[PDB]
């Protein structure tokens, strides 16, 4: 809601998106008008990726060292790194199932909406690098 | 709130000149046909003592001619209605002006019609220098 | 934050005098809280000089109200025939949270200079 | 004493240096030394000072020869019908710098358009006066909360001014050479027209003979209605106050009393339209007067010309079908037979009955009410005359009031001012009034000999190709011309289409049919 | 796409013309609503929801989404019945009126304009700004605005119905600016601008002036029109027609007909 978009407005701010000056540029947040609003929002796509990477870390080592538990979004600052273990439970090593469902189901939108798998594209996942032939 | 200003026996001159075209002819016609001419004008106080020269900074008046508040004397000053100086301010607000005892009864009607000799400053006939 | 007075206070003219039966006819204008326990006036407003008595019937109409007044409350509202002077009378003993209200009407309703 | 007009409105105290104060009265007591004035040089003139004045109670009244009037009496009004504009307007009181004075806002007019406009008021300096925007704020009245959002929608005053003269010329430019405006509260609305009207002496157009109304600052020129445009003053309006005729209480209550078609919505256009249409009721629901006149403007006379064939042809083709007894005329008040020469007995009937011919005109005020069981021989014929619903037996002709054209008015209360020579107020229309009848469809009776070289009958008479079937005119069988009946045919054909597209409609009793003229024709 | 001469590649989109775009569209409308109800719905604090049976409707909205997996009829269908009884839907393609309580509404137990708003920017990539979004509050005097027209309420016989008006300038553009240079010849074509009348009648009962005095227009040029089409033939030729019928094309209730229930 463009009323109060204000933490928006901060993570942006923060990460090097664009820089404060732009938010007076009136209309900055719509889509038919200012179309450099997907470029900018497309700057995240980084560290969207290393996001699901580190999931997929935690995933592996969860089920290795046995214990179950539901994975939400709300335990993981914007460098993927987790916490908060709150009603984790125990069971034998290389056994134990973490839930995914309302955490991909809920991310869903914003990949696309950032252009998060862009990085994939390059010769070896390295956005320096010139594209696959 | 506020504070009055105008007294009641002007009220059709003030209103008739202030939605007229031309001002000054509007206000010859009305004298022309029977009008009492305006009169809260604020008077002035002094030596009657001084050039001649109405138009001054200081009351500066002779034993003849008579100190007036300057700016209640322009008409254009007093309807409130834009002057036609082409650039762009009426004169006589902040000024005194001085005339003749006699015709110093009407003060607007002799601001309108005389003017003063630029040489002798004073007003073409009350009295000038120039010849 | 803190309103002060969601206010239902109409206007009624009635009966004021300088004494008890000076109280003549319809002279006053009373502002009334009609509240649970009948028509209760507060405040009367007129151009008269000063009255020390209004006269009102009961909420039954019985007896006529024997209410003695405040000092008028001087004030110069206007009109379309220019400044018009009114008095506000009080009735004597009157918390100042009923004086706020009913000057919180009157002053809301009534232009001022 | 001391009145409200140019009543300052600024917040400070101190008066005012008397070299910059307007009047002896708005000058400040340190220099008023027994009503006199001195100078104090330990203080200077002020060089920083804008004090709003307020521009209320003017007071027009005077008598100057080369002046026209600007309010005028009751029956130099009656006469400028066509020229009626209602007025009102809508107010805002001043703020912040200023306060005690009233700034226009929304502009209403009989027409429905609103203007709105920035609140400007008249401001001073200390070098001169000023025409500048001020801040203001609505009547805190509960009412009035639909101007709350109208304080951000304003216009520049001349782009105002200059919609206002337009919208006046394409209004009136074919109508009159004048405005007279109708309002109530007067003066506030006299108030307000300190922003768009200049007077002064009487003038005539350039380019244009008809008197100028319109005055351009810029170019410094008139205009009458026609060649006005970029010009923004109207040049000598007129006016006219309806409270002033003897009224009491708001006008809405007043208006209340008769017409109930004009509601309120909540503008100022209402107020306009409600102002006139009072004032219509006022002067003209009575009976018409026959001592007014009006010019042309224009054709009229066409339509008149064609009323009179039409009332002719009509009567004639009712009598000869039916042949009635007795023609109970009603509402002729100058016994005259409109048909010249007929044997049936010809009455004469009015509400008003004149001097002379009054034994002829008796007194009669119709109401179906009442005598809808009296005349019940003959027929009655109601040309042009509004009662409630007509006898089953008659020949009416009214004028529909829905009609658009520039000759009918809006009047009250939902009837029309029609204005043909002297004004006729016809009330509303409906359909209840001709439930006994049926409309009359068109025909052309004729009655005389034919074209001529025969001058006798079958068959020697000049036939040119004339194939209709309604001109009722033996000689005719297909050829039917007689040249003569052809012709003829045509030109009340013409006439019969321009009457009645202007207006009227006509009427006659259910037993009507066409074939007993033929029947006639027989010979 | 054939565009210009050449072949290009449409990426997305419907192509309003195919075989079943308006059915589609409604869909896809009602879709978009659901999802701004369900969101409306479950962006809501528990602890403040005040009936019971809403925090049990919330709370299994949440298991019948993320932690069930198949469905279950019994909640679609009192989820179906909820949504019917506090959001009533009138759906034409793309174009929709809702009628739905206000104090539910304002406590966010269905969806405000705001959820729209949310749901059109992160699933559809578009903006909708609230300028073009009505709301009204009075239920006599109808929707705002519906398929491009407005709603009166006029009393009618003896009851008060209701009326769809058009907007007074369309129909006069529409009279006068045609697309063929025989349309214009107003004698040829009278039939077009009987059925721009059918079109402009209710504006009659408008409290208005101009508005009526639209209609009256139209029915005044059909007069003319008929007037010079009769004097035209008269005179090329010099018949006379036989019998018109035409006159009740010129006269209110053959109009008034087409709003009466009886048909
Ligand atoms: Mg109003
Ligand atoms: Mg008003
Ligand atoms: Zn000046
Ligand atoms: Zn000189
Ligand atoms: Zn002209």
């Amino acid at each position: 809601d463009e009323g109060n978009c204000d933490t928006l407005k901060e993570i942006l701010v923060t990460y090097n998106c664009c820089d404060d000056d732009y938010f007076n540029k009136k209309d900055w947040y719509d889509f038919v008008e200012n179309p450099d609003i997907l470029r900018v929002y497309a700057n995240l796509g980084e560290r969207v990726r290393q996001a699901l990477l580190k999931t997929v870390q935690f995933c592996d080592a969860m089920r290795n060292a046995g214990i179950v538990g539901v994975l939400t979004l709300d335990n993981q600052d914007l460098n993927g790194n987790w916490y908060d273990f709150g009603d984790f439970i125990q069971t034998t090593p290389g056994s134990g199932v973490p839930v995914v469902d309302s955490y991909y189901s809920l991310l869903m939108p914003i990949l696309t909406l950032t252009r998060a798998l862009t990085a994939e594209s390059h010769v070896d996942t390295d956005l320096t690098k010139p594209y696959i032939k | 709130a506020g504070n009055a200003t105008e007294v009641p026996a002007n009220s059709t001159v003030l209103s008739f000149c202030a939605f007229a075209v031309d001002a000054a002819k509007a206000y010859k016609d009305y004298l022309a046909s029977g009008g009492q001419p305006i009169t809260n004008c604020v008077k002035m106080l002094c030596t009657h003592t001084g050039t001649g020269q109405a138009i001054t900074v200081t009351p500066e008046a002779n034993m003849d001619q008579e100190s007036f508040g300057g700016a209640s004397c322009c008409l254009y000053c007093r309807c409130h209605i834009d002057h036609p100086n082409p650039k762009g301010f009426c004169d006589l607000k902040g000024k005194y002006v001085q005339i003749p005892t006699t015709c110093a009864n009407d003060p607007v009607g002799f601001t309108l019609k005389n003017t003063v000799c630029t040489v002798c400053g004073m007003w073409k006939g009350y009295g000038c220098s120039c010849d | 934050n803190n309103e002060l007075s969601p206010v239902a206070l109409r206007q009624m003219s009635c009966a004021a005098g300088t004494t008890q039966t000076a109280c003549t006819d319809d002279n006053a204008l009373a502002y009334y809280n009609t509240t649970k326990g009948g028509r209760f006036v507060l405040a009367l407003l007129s151009d008269l000089q000063d009255l020390k008595w209004a006269r009102f019937p009961k909420s039954d109409g019985t007896g006529t109200i024997y209410t003695e007044l405040e000092p008028p409350c001087r004030f110069v509202t206007d009109t379309p025939k220019g400044p018009k002077v009114k008095y506000l009378y009080f009735i004597k003993g009157l918390n100042n949270l009923n004086r706020g209200m009913v000057l919180g009407s009157l002053a809301a309703t009534v232009r001022l200079q | 004493n001391v009145t409200g007009l140019f009543k300052d409105c600024s917040k400070v105290i101190t008066g005012l240096h008397p070299t910059q104060a307007p009047t002896h009265l708005s000058v400040d007591t340190k220099f008023k030394t027994e009503g006199l004035c001195v100078d104090i040089p330990g203080i200077p003139k002020d060089m920083t000072y804008r004090r709003l004045i307020s521009m209320m109670g003017f007071k027009m009244n005077y008598q100057v020869n080369g002046y026209p009037n600007m309010f005028i009496t009751r029956e130099e009004a009656i006469r400028h019908v066509r020229a009626w504009i209602g007025f009102d307007v809508e107010g805002c009181h001043a703020t912040r710098e200023a306060v005690g004075t009233n700034l226009p806002l929304q502009l209403g007019f009989s027409t429905g358009v609103n203007l709105v406009a920035v609140p400007t008021g008249y401001v001073d300096t200390p070098n001169n006066t000023d025409f500048s925007r001020v801040s203001a704020k609505p009547p805190p009245g509960d009412q009035f909360k639909h101007l709350i959002p109208l304080m951000y929608k304003g216009l520049p005053w001349n782009v105002v001014r200059i919609k206002i003269v337009q919208m006046l010329s394409d209004t009136l430019k074919n109508l009159s050479d004048r405005v007279v405006f109708v309002l109530w509260a007067h003066g506030f609305e006299l108030t307000s027209m300190k922003y768009f009207v200049k007077i002064g002496p009487e003038r005539t157009c350039c380019l244009c003979d008809r008197r100028a109304t319109c005055f351009s600052t810029a170019s410094d020129t008139y205009a009458c209605w026609h060649h006005s445009i970029g010009f923004d003053y109207v040049y000598n309006p007129f006016m006219i106050d309806v409270q002033q005729w003897g009224f009491t209480g708001n006008l809405q209550s007043n208006h209340d009393l008769y017409c109930q078609v004009h509601g309120n919505a909540h503008v100022a256009s209402c107020d306009a339209i409600m102002t006139r249409c009072l004032a219509v009721h006022e002067c003209f629901v009575k009976r018409v007067d026959w001592t007014i006149e009006y010019p042309i403007i224009g054709d009229e006379l066409k339509i008149n010309a064609a009323c009179r064939k039409v009332q002719h042809m009509v009567v004639k083709a009712a009598l000869l079908a039916d042949k009635f007894p007795v023609l109970h005329d009603i509402g002729n008040p100058k016994a005259i037979k409109c048909v010249p020469q007929a044997d049936v007995e010809w009455k004469f009937y009015d509400a008003q009955p004149c001097s002379d011919k009054a034994y002829k005109i008796e007194e009669l005020f119709y109401s179906y009410a009442t005598h809808s069981d009296k005349f019940t021989d003959g027929v009655c014929l109601f040309w042009n005359c509004n009662v409630d619903r007509y006898p089953a037996n008659s020949i009416v002709c009214r004028f529909d009031t829905r009609v658009l054209s520039n000759l009918n008015l809006p009047g009250c209360d939902g009837g029309s001012l029609y204005v043909n020579k002297h004004a006729f107020h016809t009330p509303a229309f409906d359909k209840s009034a001709f439930v006994n009848l049926k409309q009359l469809p068109f025909f052309y009776y004729s009655d005389s000999p034919c074209e001529s070289h025969g001058k006798q009958v079958v068959s020697d008479i000049d036939y040119v190709p004339l194939k209709s079937a309604t001109c009722i005119t033996r000689c005719n069988l297909g050829g039917a011309v007689c040249r003569h009946h052809a012709n003829e045919y045509r030109l009340y054909l013409d006439a019969y289409n321009m009457m009645i597209s202007a207006g009227f409609s006509l009427w006659v009793y259910k037993q009507f049919d066409t074939y007993n003229l033929w029947n006639t024709f027989t010979r | 796409v054939m565009c210009g001469g050449s072949l290009y590649v449409k990426p997305g989109g419907t192509s309003s013309g195919d075989a079943t775009t308006a059915y589609a569209n409604s869909v896809f409308n009602i879709c978009q609503a659901v999802t701004a109800n369900v969101n409306a719905l479950l962006s809501t604090d528990g602890n403040k929801i005040a009936d019971k049976y809403v925090r049990n409707l919330q709370h299994r909205l949440y298991e019948c989404l993320y932690r069930n997996r198949d469905v279950d009829t019994d909640f679609v269908n009192e989820f179906y019945a909820y949504l019917r009884k506090h959001f009533s839907m009138m759906i034409l393609s793309d174009d929709a009126v809702v009628c739905f309580n206000s104090t539910y509404a304002s406590q966010g137990l269905v969806a405000s304009i705001k959820n729209f708003k949310s749901v059109l920017y992160y699933q559809n990539n578009v903006f909708m700004s609230e300028a073009k979004c009505w709301t009204e509050t009075d239920l006599t005097k109808g929707p705002h605005e519906f398929c491009s027209q407005h709603t009166m309420l006029v009393k009618q016989g003896d009851d008060y119905v209701y009326l769809p008006y058009p907007d007074p300038s369309r129909i006069l553009g529409a009279g006068c600016f045609v697309d063929d240079i025989v349309k214009t010849d107003g004698t040829l074509m009278i039939e077009r601008f009987v059925s721009l009348a059918i079109d402009a009648y209710p504006l009659t009962k408008h409290p208005n002036q101009e508005y009526a005095d639209v209609f009256h227009l139209y029915l005044q040029y059909i007069r003319k029109l008929h007037d010079e089409l009769t004097g035209h033939m008269l005179d090329m030729y010099s018949v006379m027609l036989t019998n018109d019928n035409t006159s009740r094309y010129w006269e209110p209730e053959f109009y008034e007909a087409m709003y009466t229930p009886h048909t």
